[PDB]
RNA sequence: UAUAUACAUAAAGACCAGGC
């Protein structure tokens, strides 16, 4: 009776925006994102692609609780270079590197059938 | 004494009527005998009935 | 292999199908909340159960 | 046009079975 939809976890309702940019008064250059309706699918791909920019000294997430679907993350990166520059920039390699992924596993499928 | 009708509800059944509280009928039980006490000494006064 | 990060699990985990019984106690069932509801007749209280 | 349909009733007790 208490069950919650099982589309809850994916559908943003009104009013609530995607991500939400809280600066993190503990450190300078730190920068903590807040996802919501997201999980460990893409949160971990992010924070994989943080820790390859030299110019990124913290990079983490966790998810709150389970029974509710958000992620946060936690960026610190050099001074001169903001977080927000260091989570965009990882967005966009991961695009290139997925967009470079499905054409090399189009090329192996017409070799693979009669080759 | 007689506790009022809160000390001893009655029970109101949708069914058939009403029921009373083992107390209405323990002072109803009293009651009676009381009365049947009331008039053997008021009219014969018979000594050993009453006993 | 751990299911959200992907690596290995350090220590070998113990698998095999085994066998498991529901049983007639359910959570819907169990569950109860309580305001200002129905009183009991003689001492003006909660019901009970 | 105005005004109205406002809540109460399913008793209690007994034994039996189970839960922690």
């Amino acid at each position: 009776m208490n069950a919650p939809p099982a589309f809850e976890s994916f559908l943003l309702f009104e009013g609530e925006k995607k991500i939400t940019i809280n600066k993190d008064t503990k450190v300078p250059n730190a920068c903590l994102f807040t996802i919501n309706k997201e999980d460990h699918t893409l949160g971990n791909i992010i924070k994989s692609q943080l820790l390859k920019d030299p110019q990124v000294l913290f990079a983490g997430y966790k998810v709150p609780h389970p029974l509710e679907h958000k992620i946060i993350i936690r960026v610190q990166t050099t001074p001169d270079y903001s977080p927000q520059e260091a989570f965009t920039n990882a967005i966009t390699d991961l695009i290139s590197e997925l967009s470079l992924l499905e054409e090399r596993f189009r090329v192996a499928i017409k070799d693979k059938q009669e080759g | 004494p007689v506790p009022p009708l809160s000390v001893r509800p009655a029970v109101v059944m949708q069914g058939s009527a009403r029921n009373q509280d083992d107390l209405t009928h323990k002072l109803a039980d009293i009651v009676k005998i009381n009365n049947q006490l009331r008039r053997n000494e008021q009219n014969g006064a018979a000594a050993h009935v009453i006993a | 292999y751990n299911g959200f990060t992907g690596r290995k699990i350090t220590s070998q985990i113990f698998i095999g199908p085994t066998y498991y019984q529901r049983l007639k106690h359910m959570v819907d069932d169990k569950i109860h909340s309580r305001a200002r509801g129905p009183i009991q007749i003689l001492n003006r209280q909660p019901m009970e159960g």
